[PDB]
């Protein structure tokens, strides 16, 4: 499955930044995310989306201080191309989520469980 | 040649709080994480938390994330666990073990001879 | 309920020496890293009056100076910890880490003892 990808790249990311100790900044730093809320649907991951441009930037950086990461674009590449595909066919939506602040870490974890509910519901 | 001598026995009454001590020989303890890890004998072993003794960095299993503070001294050499609002299952023994490689955060190894934490009602 | 649970088995065990033991740990999801092609799960041994001691990591890498009769296989979501011709001396305790996510879990362990063969 497509959404199955998703969550299997997401949970890559989550298991790097738990397993390697130079990768500081995505474990102790908050940003303003999009988080996921009760509300789930397809629709929503547009706020994913949003978030990958200051994503790569993170990883970016993390690999410049910490040579940890070296396949840090294709990286977000495949996440983009496994979002889109579950966006659906509609004109791009603005994300309607709350803007909340976490780390890289926490944000993984809750798009991550954001993936799982959507598997129990099919 | 690497060892954690770790802090003796203690008895806590319920809703008290004890703080455990980690000192390291043979290596410098900032090159490293510490991880603390508690057994029980009907509920085996738990992993409570780590820390980066270079920068304090830390990190808690949520279980323990109100209860728990993990501390480091570079001068002493030593890291430290403190456990507040104690109860009767927080009764076990509390390892602080070393982190295998400097690159990367587990598993654990060269683990301390344990303090055994008492907790009477 | 987020955590990574270990399903370990057999709880307890008694066999002779010389025989060898199996190990069984089961994961609820896989511990296969894509990119180090690695799988995060370790195992450790407590003797009785002793400190857990790490005797295999990344699945089937073996410790400095354990010896040879330790073998750990499997990936993804099954492993196995395989000891040939047993010793009195492996009379312990084993455990089965995961640390694929945090936080890592250990299996309920499994109580190994020995008899005359
Ligand atoms: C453990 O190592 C700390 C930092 O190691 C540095 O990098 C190493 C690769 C090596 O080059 C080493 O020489 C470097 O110092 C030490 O901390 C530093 O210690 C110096 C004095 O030796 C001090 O001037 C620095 O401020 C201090 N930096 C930091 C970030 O702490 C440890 O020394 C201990 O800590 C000191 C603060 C001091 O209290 C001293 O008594 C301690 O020895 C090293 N520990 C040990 C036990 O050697």
């Amino acid at each position: 499955s497509h959404l199955e990808q998703l969550l299997m790249d997401l949970q890559e990311l989550l298991s790097r930044m738990e397993n390697y100790r130079n990768l500081k900044l995505p474990r102790m730093l908050t940003f303003k995310f999009y988080l996921p809320k009760q509300a789930t649907e397809l629709k929503d991951l547009q706020c994913l989306e949003d978030e990958l441009g200051p994503l790569r930037h993170v990883l970016d950086l993390t690999q410049s201080k910490s040579f940890q990461l070296e396949d840090a674009e294709n990286f977000i590449s495949n996440i983009r191309v496994t979002v889109v595909k579950l966006k659906g066919s509609d004109n791009t939506f603005e994300c309607q989520f709350d803007d909340e602040s976490a780390t890289v870490v926490d944000f993984l974890r809750r798009w991550i469980a954001f993936c799982q509910s959507i598997i129990s519901t099919s | 040649e690497i060892q954690l001598q770790q802090s003796g026995p203690e008895l806590r009454r319920p809703g008290s709080s004890v703080k455990l001590s980690c000192k390291a020989s043979g290596y410098n303890i900032t090159d490293y994480l510490i991880h603390w890890v508690r057994h029980r004998p009907e509920h085996g072993l738990e992993w409570i938390g780590w820390i980066d003794p270079e920068d304090g960095e830390t990190r808690y299993a949520q279980k323990f994330q109100s209860k728990a503070t993990l501390t480091a001294d570079t001068s002493s050499n030593a890291a430290y666990m403190q456990l507040s609002s104690l109860t009767p299952e927080d009764t076990a023994t509390y390892f602080c073990a070393r982190s295998l490689d400097s690159t990367y955060i587990y598993p654990f190894a060269y683990w301390g001879q344990g303090t055994l934490v008492t907790v009477s009602s | 309920g987020s955590d990574i649970v270990m399903t370990q088995s057999p709880f307890s065990l008694a066999v002779s020496e010389g025989e060898m033991v199996t190990i069984n740990c089961k994961s609820s999801q896989s511990l296969l890293s894509s990119g180090n092609q690695k799988n995060y799960l370790a195992w450790y041994q407590q003797k009785p009056g002793q400190s857990p001691k790490l005797l295999i990591y990344y699945a089937s890498t073996g410790q400095s100076g354990v010896p040879d009769r330790f073998i750990g296989s499997g990936s993804g979501t099954d492993f196995t910890l395989t000891i040939s011709d047993v010793q009195a001396e492996d009379l312990a305790d084993y455990y089965c880490l995961q640390h694929y996510i945090s936080p890592p879990t250990f299996g309920a362990g499994t109580k190994l003892e020995l008899k005359a063969a």
